[PDB]
């Protein structure tokens, strides 16, 4: 009886779960490939809004964010690379020697001295080259005849050398129509509600940071070390643990490298490795122990608090596989180390240095069929970093309270973004609705 | 951009007022986008959907005789099947996100309705007698 | 109905890095003629229709 | 193993081709369909 008439409503606040596309954009102020595809400048002063009494349901591991930022970065990794001199001449024999001279044993059989038949600009014309490999790289024909890791299996192509692969921070930003909601709340698990909400234009700026076992340089937390997994019953899945306290890392490449110039058709260089300048040393990074052996208490207590309350934690050094998964990998200042972090994972709970290896032939995680070359970096390199959490995975879950074991794990290059995009979703806007009200036409 | 979504927690009655915060808020390089050419479909893919999108409602409250309007009255009656609430329920202590909820389904019947309203109404336009 | 009666196999070749060609192997038993078989007491009949048509 | 009706329709060739390397050579065979083979110039 209450003889109401279904009035209308346009511009009503109301908003639904949604999947999108996301632009991309930066701080003006930053040849670097993210520079350039990243020109949108976003506000100096971003508008957040608080939303108050507002409840809503978040969930990091169905967030299609990630799976955006996977795809925008091997996208621009394929695009860079498209103008750049393809390296398939030097698919040859190698005849190759051992680099022995002033070098520490821990090198020896690390590089070889490689002569080779290529080509020149001319058509009928050839020289004979030489020039320094990786053994990573170098695979014996059926002992001085040598291949290209390579050749049976993918195309090669030199790495641009003009462009650079340097994080930049980025900020995700909302198409019109759409908006993007935040958990400001704390200690939040990465699913389920949270009551702390505000609405943004854009996202804060995230570093494409790329790495295994360790992530480098992210968001420290906030309170306390903080656990998450999508179920960390299930042994089959991944322990994410977001440090509050950053621990630095040193990592250098020692040896004093020179470069050389090598025609390999008209208009076209190919970048060779050089002698190397004085002794030849391993690469390796350090870590500061008096940090390190601490930290890990931390992550303990917290760990445990999922397990047990009177439970032995141990962390044993990683599995078998490709280095890729067994190692850290750690790109920078353009190379690429594959470092041991067997002496990060050797205790039971109840300076370090660790050597590192260098490869030039990249097969990148992201695909099957080419592979990059990248060009040497003259004189040394240093690298600081911040290690802001780690990727652990469980290797038990068998019938025995007394202990369990957690292993360096991860790999997925998704493990890098997840943990950033964490506090964000992406929601639709819808603007029309009714009700009933006393008033008729 | 000042409240883009600041009556969400509002009660029905309070959010009425923020109206044009939310609908002036939707219809908000160089050479990059023609060099690599995919992202210049990427874009363009974005923005022909926004403009579609306010289209569609524009072209309904057309339809059903609110064009022009964020406020507009309709005569069709509410039925107390789609909810059995009185006005002192619906209009305070309630929001607009638990009302879309509750309502939901039929929404496709009230569009439906809203539209024969119309038609009737023209109807009677060319009747130069009408409503006597 | 038609038919292709030689039994072949294929052999895989490299032509280049990450490249296969895909060339045409041995005949395993007899080599024949392929061919189609349609049959004759629909067909003549079947132009008889278009015919008066 | 032929079939008359066949003679002629095939030919076996072989040839040098590369392999994966720059400086390498392979000798192949396969078998072709008359119709895509012409003879320059009875090998
Ligand atoms: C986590 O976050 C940290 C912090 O941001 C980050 O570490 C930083 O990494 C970057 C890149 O690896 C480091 O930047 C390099 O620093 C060296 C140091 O040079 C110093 O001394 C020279 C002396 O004249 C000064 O001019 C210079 O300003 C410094 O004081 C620079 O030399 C590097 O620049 C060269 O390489 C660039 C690569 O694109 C070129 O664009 C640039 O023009 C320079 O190259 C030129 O000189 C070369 C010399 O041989 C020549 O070969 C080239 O052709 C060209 O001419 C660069 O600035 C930065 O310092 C790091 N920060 C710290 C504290 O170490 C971590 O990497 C990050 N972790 C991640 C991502 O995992
Ligand atoms: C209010 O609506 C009912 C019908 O709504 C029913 O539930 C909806 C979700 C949807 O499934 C409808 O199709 C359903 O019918 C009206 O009742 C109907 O009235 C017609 C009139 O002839 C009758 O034929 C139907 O059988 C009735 N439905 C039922 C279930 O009895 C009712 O009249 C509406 N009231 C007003 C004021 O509009
Ligand atoms: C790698 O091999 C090359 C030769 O194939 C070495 O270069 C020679 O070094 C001797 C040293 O006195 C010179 O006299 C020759 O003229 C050099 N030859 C050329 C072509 O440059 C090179 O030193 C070796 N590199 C290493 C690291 O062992
Ligand atoms: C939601 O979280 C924010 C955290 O950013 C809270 O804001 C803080 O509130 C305290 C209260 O005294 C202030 O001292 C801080 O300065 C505020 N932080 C900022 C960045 O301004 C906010 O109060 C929380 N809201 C609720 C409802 O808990
Ligand atoms: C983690 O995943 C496991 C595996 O599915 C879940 O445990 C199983 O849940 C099903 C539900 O029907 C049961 O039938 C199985 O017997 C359960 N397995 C065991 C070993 O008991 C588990 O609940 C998930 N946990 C979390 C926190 O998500
Ligand atoms: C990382 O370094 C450790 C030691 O520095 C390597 O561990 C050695 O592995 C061999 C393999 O059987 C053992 O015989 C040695 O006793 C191990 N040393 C120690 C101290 O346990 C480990 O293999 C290295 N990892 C990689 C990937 O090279
Ligand atoms: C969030 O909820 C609180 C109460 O649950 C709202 O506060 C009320 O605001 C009305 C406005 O006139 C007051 O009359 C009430 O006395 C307030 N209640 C209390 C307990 O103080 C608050 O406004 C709500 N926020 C929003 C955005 O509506
Ligand atoms: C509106 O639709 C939802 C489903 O989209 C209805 O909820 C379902 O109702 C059936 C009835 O047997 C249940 O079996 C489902 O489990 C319900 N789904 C959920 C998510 O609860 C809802 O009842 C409909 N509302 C009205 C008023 O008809
Ligand atoms: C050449 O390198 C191999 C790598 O295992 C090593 O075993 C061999 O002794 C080296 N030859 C010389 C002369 O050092
Ligand atoms: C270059 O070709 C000549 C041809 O006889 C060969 O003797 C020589 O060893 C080749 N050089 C290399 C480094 O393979
Ligand atoms: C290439 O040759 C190496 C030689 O050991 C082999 O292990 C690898 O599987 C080969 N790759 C392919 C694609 O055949
Ligand atoms: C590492 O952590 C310290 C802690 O305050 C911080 O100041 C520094 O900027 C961090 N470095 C990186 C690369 O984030
Ligand atoms: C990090 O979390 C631990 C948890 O107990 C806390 O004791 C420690 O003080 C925190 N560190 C910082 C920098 O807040
Ligand atoms: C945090 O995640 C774990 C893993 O599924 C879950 O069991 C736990 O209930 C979650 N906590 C909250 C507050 O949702
Ligand atoms: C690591 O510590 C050792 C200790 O002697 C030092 O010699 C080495 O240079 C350090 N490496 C780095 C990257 O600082
Ligand atoms: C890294 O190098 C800086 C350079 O001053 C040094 O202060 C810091 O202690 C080093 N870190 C480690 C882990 O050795
Ligand atoms: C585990 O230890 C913590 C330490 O404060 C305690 O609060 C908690 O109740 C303990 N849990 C059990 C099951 O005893
Ligand atoms: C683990 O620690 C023990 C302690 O003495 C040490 O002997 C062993 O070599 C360590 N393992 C690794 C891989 O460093
Ligand atoms: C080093 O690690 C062991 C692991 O059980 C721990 O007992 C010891 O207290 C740690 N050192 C420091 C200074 O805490
Ligand atoms: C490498 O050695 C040359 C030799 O003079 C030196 O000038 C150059 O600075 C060195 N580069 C380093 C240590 O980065
Ligand atoms: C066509 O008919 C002949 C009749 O003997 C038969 O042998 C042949 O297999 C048939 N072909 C097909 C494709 O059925
Ligand atoms: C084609 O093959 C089927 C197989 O059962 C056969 O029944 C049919 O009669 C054949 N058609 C002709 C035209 O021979
Ligand atoms: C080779 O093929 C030709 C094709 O006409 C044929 O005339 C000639 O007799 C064939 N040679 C043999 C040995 O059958
Ligand atoms: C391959 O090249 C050699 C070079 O003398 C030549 O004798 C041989 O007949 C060639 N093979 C073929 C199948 O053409």
């Amino acid at each position: 009886a209450e003889n109401l008439w279904v009035t209308v409503y346009y511009g009503v606040p109301v908003w639904k779960d949604a999947e999108t596309t996301l632009f991309c954009a930066s701080d003006a102020k930053a040849h670097n490939v993210w520079a350039t595809h990243c020109c949108v400048p976003t506000d100096p002063n971003p508008q957040e809004i608080h939303l108050e009494n507002v409840t809503e349901e978040f969930n990091m591991w169905k967030n299609n964010m990630v799976e955006q930022m996977h795809t925008d970065i091997i996208s621009l990794w394929d695009q860079s690379l498209k103008p750049c001199v393809k390296l398939t001449p030097l698919c040859v024999t190698l005849q190759c020697t051992n680099v022995t001279n002033n070098i520490t044993d821990d090198m020896r059989g690390e590089l070889k001295n490689c002569s080779f038949n290529m080509t020149t600009e001319l058509r009928d014309k050839k020289q004979k080259v030489y020039s320094l490999f990786y053994r990573l790289d170098v695979v014996q024909i059926n002992n001085k005849e040598y291949r290209l890791i390579n050749c049976n299996t993918s195309a090669i192509t030199q790495a641009c050398p003009k462009v650079s692969f340097e994080p930049i921070p980025i900020h995700y930003c909302a198409p019109a129509g759409f908006a993007i909601l935040k958990c400001k709340d704390k200690k939040f698990n990465g699913t389920g509600p949270c009551t702390n909400v505000s609405t943004v234009q854009c996202t804060h700026g995230i570093k494409p940071v790329v790495s295994t076992q360790l992530l480098l340089n992210g968001s420290l937390a906030e309170e306390e070390v903080i656990i998450r997994s999508e179920n960390i019953t299930n042994n089959a899945k991944n322990i994410l643990v977001q440090l509050n306290e950053s621990v630095q890392i040193n990592c250098t490449r020692p040896n004093n490298n020179t470069r050389k110039s090598i025609r390999i058709g008209p208009g076209q260089w190919f970048y060779a490795t050089g002698d190397i300048i004085g002794d030849i040393r391993q690469a390796h990074c350090n870590v500061s122990k008096a940090t390190w052996n601490e930290t890990l208490g931390k992550v303990v207590k917290q760990l445990r608090k999922h397990f047990g309350n009177n439970t032995i934690i141990r962390f044993a050094n990683s599995s078998g596989g490709d280095l890729e998964v067994t190692t850290h990998s750690f790109n920078c200042g353009g190379e690429f180390f594959y470092c041991n972090t067997s002496g990060l994972f050797n205790s039971t709970w109840i300076s370090i240095t660790l050597p590192c290896r260098i490869k030039q032939i990249i097969n990148m995680w992201q695909r099957i069929g080419q592979a990059m070359y990248a060009p040497p970096i003259q004189g040394v390199i240093r690298c600081v970093s911040n290690i802001t959490g780690l990727i652990l995975t469980r290797d038990g879950g068998s019938t025995n309270s007394t202990t369990e074991t957690f292993r360096p794990g991860g790999g997925d290059m998704r493990d890098n973004w997840r943990s950033e995009l964490y506090k964000y979703k992406v929601v639709k806007i819808e603007p029309l609705g009714v009700a009933p009200t006393r008033c008729k036409r | 951009f000042l409240g883009f979504l600041g009556a969400a927690g509002s009660t029905m009655g309070a959010a009425s007022m923020t109206l044009t915060v939310q609908a002036r808020n939707l219809l908000s390089c160089q050479q990059h986008l023609l060099k690599l050419t995919v992202w210049g479909i990427k874009q363009l893919q974005a923005r022909v959907l926004a403009v579609e999108r306010y289209l569609r409602d524009q072209q309904l409250l057309g339809i059903w005789g609110c064009s022009g309007k964020l406020i507009c009255c309709t005569n069709v009656p509410w039925n107390s099947s789609w909810s059995n609430r009185n006005l002192s329920e619906i209009w305070d202590n309630m929001t607009w996100l638990q009302w879309d909820k509750e309502i939901s389904n039929y929404t496709q019947i009230i569009y439906g309705l809203l539209e024969e309203s119309q038609n009737q109404q023209e109807k009677n336009e060319q009747d130069l007698l009408a409503l006597d």
